[PDB]
RNA sequence: UCACCCUCGA
């Protein structure tokens, strides 16, 4: 048969992170969709991350780093929440020099041809006097999140996806003959690579070639709608 | 086991481990007795 | 009451009822045992008028 | 505050108002015909109740009506079906189950009726016990095994932090809480594992807080380091903003304390959402909890048999001793009492020791959310010993759990006391109804007056070699009260100066400057003439503020005493 | 079978105390000491035992078994209470010589005071001839007793007999002995008088030939209306040309299933918290038990109206109602009668029925009419029997007596009619549903077949009961029934090469394996033991794909049917058998804006089927006036229900759109007045300084709106 | 009143702020009841003070307007 | 008297107000019940019954 | 990281699993699931709305000479898998006298629906028994229970049946996880009704998730 | 509708 009006509006919150609802669904399809939407949403966006770094001095006491503050787990703590953007498939190696007393931030990394950095205000870590800290980088695409993977180089967690955290809620709100219909109300927070709408888009995207798999296998009668 | 006491009845097969000497009497005769 | 006082029969009753209240482990603020002992004692009887 | 209401009581209990508002539209032309398309159902009236219903509350009452909490204010949601569908935590309150109730529902008219339900009547206006203050309305027992299951700490779960072994680094740290969500998603990260995680938005503990930063400020975005689960973080999320990391397994005595703070200091709308959002988590991981019964999770103790035997060893022994005519007959009789007594407690030490932290039975007992260990002895252990019709201790016990079943003899001697107490109660209720209708009765003309009857009268409450040793009765007693008097001690300092609320923090600082006594204001010395004076009366428990002057204080205090009638027993 | 401690000649009810209620030691094998109401009859009704029957002295007598020389014979000695306490009996748990004799040194018996002991074999004069010989018919139905408490197993005694009949009945696959026993005797079942083979089999009758050569029928009760409402179908359960023999049942009734008892059916249930709708003894349900009738059962009621002789004349029963729609009519006969198979709805009109006005409340605007017009013949009302609200069904039946014709009707009364309204109740939220353990509670929600967790292969669970529930009340019966049902729906094949386990060698005889949906019967205390449970758990047969979906710990692997990630942890889950309590939604929903008063305190009606209101009650006051709402109270107790001008009053303003008015005084209060001065009491209601105020008001306040709706 | 999550209907405005504006919830209770018939007096006598939502109880309008301090009282 | 007339052992209770002629200052909180009048206590005092309630005139200009 | 691909099993003619995979690692619960969720619920078939019976006005009463009653022929007739072309309502009918039993092969379908089980038992009739019944079939989704006489413009004799329009008998899935490079590999298990094959399900359930889904973008 | 009584429900 047909059910039509399921329009889908979105509330901004922030630049990062905004909630979406798609409203009215019929009894069923309010969690066929809820869950998969998340999960799509979390591990099927393309996104680029860090995946080994390497200091020197640090090599074989991996507990503190002299002339910072900082341990090395802070280091790397900071390290994960860095944003950027690489178009060359296979690991490209950034590198981070500074010296002398003072803080290091995102803007000091020197990017290789093709990587951005989005969040250069940033903190890594600060300088004492007579301080000086060299890092390199390992940055390649990939998708989701996945754990620790020449001597030297420890792997981090790679947090491969543009968006951080996506929570969903269903709701009812049908007619006073119905009353049951539910209603999806996604929370999605992302980073700067994308806005949650583009984010939305993708998945969508990902998502209907995945039934679009499913729909080729005989190409026939199903639930029409009126608005897309 | 078989309860074949009644025709025709369906065949419950009963974990009883001990023999029934009596059978349960009349459940109205209380009333019919009267 | 008539020994020591009617300021003492008050905290006499009231600590026997929140006692036997408190052996089956319920807790009543002793405020209420007290707004109901008030009123146990609000007449006097009259010897000569 | 909110009510599941069926739609066909609503629609007869708001006719009026819909055949107005149906009149007010043109669907019917006259009022008599919008009588008319009221009473055949026709489908315009429905939308057009949506509309009469929207943010004009009802009353719930479900008899017997013990204190006033049993009946309650609620803003009515139309519901499919045609029944009601009350919140799960407002429970406790009414003493409603769902094993067959019923409530019912009346609709104020007036707007002073309907001000009076908004207002005084709310449902998440009362959340506290007005007998005890305590709170109701906090999770109830499936709530909390969901909370007691997602705080609790596993030792060697999955994704446990580990620190670092010669080449392999810590693994065991998360920059964000949501870095570790998207460990969990995948099968790397427990949520019962203990890690470390950098927290950007939630306020560390007193003492990581004031070694971190300053004692007077911590801000959002403020990262700091802790070694928890991510379920307690989960857990504190749902807790306000300003409130401190707890990192701690939730028994249903920490939660209980966690919202008798704030109630204590935060405001009420705060404390309504929070055990709101307590009960969503509490339902979701106790739905994820894997809690369960079968045969198997019923365990029987492994040295029963050996126990039993040389109890009733004992007992054959008294049997031959009075036998020869020494020992006395009802001296026989307690002493295989205490015989088995000393059986049954023993059987039971020897389930406990044998049942496993995690059983769901033991979890269920222990984390406060439904039951006591009496029952798991009856159940997997032993019976013990039944009452007599006449009330005596039968000197045979029952050996028999009933995973093992009772024998013949056993399950009629069980009936005795069965009965014997189904039938005391009947007579234990009306006993206690009685008694509440005198205390109401007499009380019933007692209501606050005037603010303060300036009396320096009161009474003295103790509150406590040379240490501390708190008084028990500091709740029923000491809590509550005003000061009729300011605490001094040696060395005194202005500690609490009269007229103070004597809350927890008051009552905290005063015990530890050396204060063992206090004298405090009372209703018993309170000086009015007619009724009662707010600051003799003390902070009314309901609200927690200084009582109001309208407050019928005799009614609250005879329904106090009254409600918990029918748990007094011999 | 009840035995009733109140009546004339017997104490009175004030007379029952506490220790005529108890269980006496003398009640064992007479009278059943779990079977009795939970409240104010408690203790003073109780069924008789299965085996005991009355004195011609009116005592009650116990059978038992005579031991002569340590041994057991298959003499059975009735005996009374008092011929009993001479002798020490046996218990019906006993281990026995194959011959006969007690293996064990010292058994425990019942003792003449009837405290528990222990004593040799050669002085047992009597042994119990069987286990649940204390135990009435409807307690000895729920299995695995003996693993429940006297509390629950009570309720669940007591619910058994509350089970509503279901559109098609399903014997219990776990059970006792006793459906088949007490259908047969309980009488609403269809039983051969006498050897023969069935001649003919209609929906409406069996006739059968016996080797007499006689012939015998046995008419069908079809869609018959019981006491209670529940409807007693019978169907029949043999064939044309079956060769029965005396005394088995040839056709069911409604409750029973091929002969017997069968209160509920066998659901597929999950034991495990899901997301607070099984919260504090709810119950969620599977889609399916509405979509595949699973729980629907058969409600009729009956309506009935007379037309009699008033003072203005004769009542008339007939179609013709003024000032009524043709559209309204339209399911009406010639008569003025609903027609059969027409569906009703609330309001709709089942008997027309007119009766002589008096013209004494003839409107004003009518005697214009009757002036005018010069109406002179026909001066009627409508008294015509309408349908209650919140009830609809299907017309059945009608029954009609008349005057006109020879019937025997009461004074006055010309006509009577009765119309019989069937409706088929699907499951619903808010319905009952309970175990035979005493495991009760209404449907919180009932989630469509996807939301429910499903087994591995695809099968959602029919119904989720809530963890907390099981292990305080001490009804675990109900995990036991549980686990064997899951064995007997299943079914299960032992190993038997080099066989005979120690665990299985002890009772099963050819329980050794059993096809799937096989029916067992757990006696009550000589049930399966956990041994046996444990084992049957282990050798369950696999499905058709090969799995075996519940492991030996009876529990399973689910997946969430909402998200569809699996849930962390087994749940037990099994089939359990459920019933239908007769508590529905459908009887117990009530609400009332206005309705009828009581003619002398002018307080609202009470009772659903009166159309009353809600008694706000005494302590209700007491809570309203502890939250100190005034205004609530007083609205409560003067407009809503005695102030005879205030509640039209409070009406007309809200039609109107106006504010609400003051309330007046409750008319409550003038009847206690009247009641005092009735006394030889002179009360008086004084000003504030002057005397009595006058408490009754002219009747000249009423005219000036109803002359100038009159246009004046 | 600090961060919380916006109220949802009758508890819209929160009692704690409306609690701050009168002396004792009773005094709150005849405050609104009196404005809110007031106002419906005004539709058939003085406001609504703010803007009236898309069909608002004159009550929850009486509410909204002491929760301004838009109107005083004196017991 | 109508208090303890409404309580308990009523036939007592009046037959001893009508001798000594007694009249009840319908003070209590039941007697108002019964008489149907606002109670004497919470919203039903005077205090807060009587309170008057008017926008200010800085609102009333908008 | 290949694109994804999906392949057919079959096991018997209204049975079929099917295998997807390349799928993200923890992803294929949720799309075994949201599939699942969508056969049972939305796939649309045809059923009988209401029935009518030529001696009987009402549900409860007996035909003469039939062994069943008019109900439990009704819940006989709930067993009926029907296929339709029509998508719109169309009449059965159904003439027997006995003595003989009656099934769902002895019911003459009209042109464009399918009756897909003739050997299934309806009602037992002897020498006097005599049913004649037309039986209004349409085309829906779902499960819509008897739609009652005063919805429709329906006549006393007409008995509406609750219609259960679903093909789909049973779904469910299992998943592959597989541990430097992690993937999921889906395994979906559809069964239904003759009415339909397990192809024409899951490709009308995929349709229908695509036009869903479509409202991201 | 008024009064009883009975059997139930939390
Ligand atoms: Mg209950
Ligand atoms: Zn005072």
């Amino acid at each position: 048969l047909i059910s039509q009006r399921p329009t889908l509006s979105e509330d901004v919150l922030t630049d990062n992170r905004s909630q979406f609802v798609i409203e009215p669904l019929e009894p069923g399809f309010g969690y066929t969709l809820g869950n998969s939407l998340r999960r799509t949403l979390l591990s099927s966006i393309p996104g680029a991350a860090v995946t080994s770094i390497r200091i020197d001095g640090v090599l074989h006491e991996f507990t503190t780093v002299p002339g910072v503050k900082e341990d090395v787990t802070e280091i790397i703590l900071n390290l994960k929440s860095l944003v950027v953007s690489s178009e060359e498939d296979e690991p490209v190696t950034m590198y981070l020099r500074k010296q002398g007393p003072g803080e290091v931030t995102a803007g000091d990394i020197v990017p290789p041809a093709g990587v951005t950095v989005h969040n250069p205000g940033m903190h890594i870590a600060t300088l004492n006097d007579k301080g000086k800290l060299e890092v390199e980088l390992v940055v390649e695409r990939g998708r989701g999140y996945v754990p620790a993977v020449e001597i030297g180089r420890i792997p981090v967690d790679s947090i491969y996806s543009p968006v951080l955290k996506v929570t969903y809620k269903v709701d009812a709100t049908r007619v006073e003959q119905r009353t049951d219909f539910d209603k999806l109300i996604l929370d999605v927070e992302t980073k700067n690579s994308i806005s949650p709408r583009d984010a939305l888009a993708s998945a969508g995207k990902t998502l209907v070639e995945l039934f679009g798999l499913a729909r080729e296998l005989n190409v026939e009668a199903e639930g029409i709608e009126i608005g897309p | 086991s078989s309860n074949n006491s009644v025709p025709g009845a369906p065949n419950r097969v009963s974990f009883a481990k001990l023999r029934e000497p009596l059978e349960v009497p009349g459940l109205l005769d209380v009333q019919t007795d009267s | 009451l008539r020994v020591q006082g009617p300021r003492e029969v008050q905290i006499h009753l009231v600590r026997e009822v929140q006692e036997v209240y408190r052996a089956q482990g319920v807790s009543i603020h002793d405020k209420h045992i007290e707004v109901i002992v008030r009123q146990m004692l609000r007449r006097v009887t009259i010897i000569d008028s | 505050h909110q009510c599941g209401l069926p739609k066909l009581m609503a629609l007869e209990l708001f006719k009026p108002f819909v055949m107005k508002r149906l009149v007010d539209l043109n669907h019917a032309q006259n009022i008599k015909s919008a009588k008319r398309m009221v009473e055949r159902q026709r489908p315009q009236v429905w939308d057009v109740l949506e509309e009469v219903i929207a943010e004009h509350p009802v009353l719930l009452n479900r008899a017997p009506t013990l204190h006033r909490l049993g009946i309650q204010a609620f803003e009515p949601m139309l519901v499919e079906g045609k029944a009601i569908q009350l919140h799960p935590l407002v429970c406790e309150a009414f003493n409603a189950d769902f094993d067959g109730d019923q409530m019912a529902v009346h609709l104020p008219l007036s707007a002073e009726a309907q001000a009076e339900a908004r207002i005084l009547m709310l449902s998440s206006n009362n959340i506290l016990s007005p007998a005890s203050g305590r709170p109701l309305a906090m999770p109830r027992l499936d709530m909390v095994t969901g909370l007691y299951y997602l705080t609790t700490e596993v030792p060697g779960d999955t994704g446990e932090y580990q620190p670092a072994s010669g080449d392999h680094p810590e693994t065991g740290v998360y920059s964000s809480p949501a870095e570790a969500i998207m460990a969990a998603d995948r099968g790397v990260l427990s949520v019962r594992a203990k890690i470390k995680v950098r927290l950007t938005q939630l306020r560390p503990p007193v003492e990581i807080e004031a070694e971190l930063f300053g004692h007077s400020g911590w801000q959002p975005g403020d990262a700091w380091m802790a070694e928890t689960t991510l379920g307690r973080v989960m857990f504190n999320e749902l807790l306000p903003l300003g409130y401190p990391f707890v990192n701690k397994q939730m028994h249903k005595k920490v939660q209980a304390a966690i919202i008798n703070d704030l109630a204590e200091r935060y405001p009420m709308i705060v404390v309504a959402q929070t055990v709101d959002k307590l009960k969503d988590a509490g339902f979701y991981w106790a739905t994820r909890s894997g809690v369960t019964v079968s045969m198997a999770d019923v365990l029987v103790p492994p040295r029963k048999k050996e126990i039993l035997d040389h109890y009733e060893e004992r007992a054959d022994k008294v049997e031959k001793q009075f036998q020869r005519g020494a020992l006395n007959h009802d001296e026989r009789n307690e002493a295989l009492v205490e015989i088995w007594k000393e059986a049954t407690d023993e059987v039971g030490q020897a389930l406990r020791e044998h049942y496993p932290d995690d059983n769901p039975i033991i979890t269920i007992v222990d984390s406060g959310a439904t039951g006591n260990f009496t029952q798991t002895r009856t159940l997997a252990g032993m019976k013990g010993l039944v009452t007599n019709p006449k009330g005596e201790f039968i000197p045979r016990p029952v050996k028999s759990s009933f995973r093992e079943g009772l024998t013949v003899l056993e399950y009629f001697i069980n009936t005795h006391g069965a009965r014997k107490g189904l039938a005391d109660t009947a007579l234990r209720t009306a006993d206690s109804g009685y008694l509440t209708r005198r205390l109401v009765d007499v009380s019933q003309d007692v209501i606050v007056r005037e603010h303060d009857c300036q009396t320096e009268r009161g009474i003295v409450v103790e509150l406590a070699d040379g240490t501390l040793i708190r008084d028990p009765y500091i709740e029923t007693s000491a809590y509550a009260r005003t000061l009729g008097t300011d605490a001094v001690d040696e060395a005194g300092n202005v500690i609490v100066e009269r007229g103070q609320d004597l809350g927890d923090p008051e009552i905290d600082a005063l015990l530890a400057a050396g204060i063992t006594q206090v004298k405090v204001r009372s209703v018993l010395t309170c000086a009015t003439s007619t009724g009662v004076c707010a600051t003799c009366y003390g902070r009314s428990m309901a609200t927690g503020k200084l009582v109001d002057i309208g407050e019928a204080v005799g009614i609250v205090a005879a329904q106090s005493i009254g409600e918990p009638g029918t748990q007094l027993t011999m | 079978r009840r035995l009733s401690a109140l009546g004339p000649g017997g104490l009175s009810r004030e007379r029952a105390g506490l220790e005529v209620r108890d269980v006496h030691p003398s009640h064992y094998g007479r009278m059943c000491p779990i079977e009795t109401p939970e409240g104010p009859n408690i203790g003073l009704i109780g069924s008789l035992s299965v085996y005991a029957r009355v004195n011609p002295f009116g005592f009650i007598e116990t059978p038992y078994r005579k031991v002569v020389d340590g041994v057991v014979s298959d003499e059975i000695v009735y005996l009374t209470a008092d011929e009993e306490d001479r002798h020490v009996v046996a218990q019906a748990n006993s281990p026995i010589d194959a011959d006969g004799r007690f293996v064990e040194p010292r058994v425990l018996v019942r003792r003449k005071a009837g405290e528990v002991e222990y004593v040799p074999s050669s002085e047992v004069d009597y042994m119990d001839v069987s286990p649940r010989q204390m135990v009435s018919v409807a307690t000895a139905m729920i299995p695995f007793l003996e693993h429940d408490d006297a509390n629950r197993a009570l309720m669940g005694a007591n619910m058994q007999r509350q089970a509503v009949p279901l559109v098609r009945s399903e014997a219990p696959l776990v059970g006792t002995g006793m459906e088949l026993r007490a259908a047969i005797d309980a009488g609403d079942v269809v039983v051969a008088e006498e050897s023969g083979v069935i001649e003919e089999v209609s929906a409406d009758y069996i006739t059968v030939m016996h080797d007499n050569g006689t012939r015998r029928t046995y008419r069908m009760r079809k869609f018959a209306r019981s006491n209670h409402g529940t409807c007693a179908n019978q169907c029949p359960i043999v064939d044309a040309g079956d060769r029965v023999e005396a005394g088995q049942v040839i056709a069911d009734g409604p409750c029973t299933d091929d002969g017997e008892m069968a209160l509920g059916k066998n659901l597929l249930v999950a034991i495990m918290p899901w997301e607070g709708h099984n919260y504090e003894d709810a119950i969620i349900l599977s889609n399916r038990l509405v979509e595949e009738d699973v729980l629907t059962s058969i409600h009729i009621e009956e309506h009935e109206i007379d037309a009699r002789d008033t003072k203005l004349g004769a009542e008339e029963i007939t179609r013709d109602i003024p000032n009524i729609s043709d559209e309204v009519l339209a399911d009406l006969d010639e008569r003025g009668i609903v027609r059969i198979g027409a569906e009703v709805r609330d309001g709709d009109i089942l008997v027309g029925k007119v009766t002589p006005k008096g013209e004494t409340e003839l409107t004003p605007e009518e005697r214009l009419l009757r002036a005018i017009f010069g109406e002179k013949a026909r001066e009627v009302r409508d008294t015509s029997l309408k349908v209650p609200h919140g009830e609809s069904g299907k017309v059945i039946g009608i029954r009609v007596f008349s005057r006109e014709d020879e019937d025997e009707l009461p004074a006055g009364v010309n006509e009577l009619v009765r119309v019989y309204v069937a409706q088929k109740r699907k499951i619903s939220d808010g319905d009952k549903l309970a175990g035979r353990h005493g495991n009760k509670g209404v449907i919180g929600k009932i989630l469509p077949v996807e939301d429910m967790p499903f087994l591995a292969d695809g099968t959602p669970v029919d119904i989720i009961l809530n963890t907390h529930g099981v292990p305080r009340r001490m009804n675990i019966g109900q995990i036991l029934e549980t686990h064997l049902g899951w064995c007997a729906h299943s079914g299960w094949k032992v190993d038997a090469a080099k066989g005979v386990p120690d665990w299985a060698a002890r009772l099963p005889d050819e329980l050794l394996e059993a096809q799937p949906n096989a029916i067992v019967s757990t006696p009550v205390f000589d049930g399966a033991q956990e041994a046996e449970l444990q084992g049957l758990l282990s050798c369950t047969l696999p499905n058709r794909d090969g799995d075996v979906l519940v492991d030996a710990d009876g529990k399973a692997m689910l997946f969430d049917g909402r998200s569809g990630e699996p849930f962390p942890y087994p749940v037990t889950v099994g089939y359990m058998y459920i019933m239908k309590l007769h508590h529905l939604v459908d009887d117990k929903i009530h609400a009332r804006s206005t309705g009828p008063y009581s003619m002398i305190t002018q307080q609202p009606l009470g009772g659903k089927a009166q159309f009353g209101g809600q008694r706000f009650g005494e302590m209700e006051c007491w809570a309203m006036q502890a939250y100190g709402a005034a205004y609530t109270l007083q609205e409560l107790l003067t407009i809503k229900s005695d102030d005879t001008v205030g509640r039209v009053k409070v009406y007309e303003a809200i039609v109107k759109g106006e504010n609400i008015p003051e309330p007046g005084i409750p008319e409550s209060f003038k009847v206690l007045l009247k009641e005092l001065q009735s006394l030889c009491l002179n009360v008086e209601v004084l000003s504030s300084d002057g005397a009595a105020i006058e408490l009754r008001e002219g009747e000249d306040e009423d005219l000036e709106r109803a002359a100038a709706n009159l246009g004046i | 009143s600090g961060g919380y999550d916006t109220p949802l209907g009758i508890t819209n405005p929160p009692i704690d702020e409306l609690l701050d504006r009168v002396s004792s919830k009773y005094a709150l209770v005849i405050y609104a009841a009196k404005r809110a018939r007031q106002i419906n007096d005004y539709y058939n006598y003085v406001g609504p003070l703010v803007e009236p939502g898309l069909q608002e109880k004159p009550l929850s309008i009486a509410l909204r307007e002491i929760h301004a301090d838009l109107l005083e009282h004196t017991e | 008297w109508l208090s303890a007339a409404s309580f308990q052992e009523t036939t007592r209770v009046l037959t001893d107000a009508a001798i000594n002629c007694r009249s009840d200052k319908l003070n209590g909180l039941k007697e108002n019940v019964i008489i149907g009048k606002l109670i004497p206590a919470g919203t039903g005092i005077n205090r807060y019954r009587n309170i008057a309630v008017q926008p200010t005139e800085e609102a009333r200009a908008a």
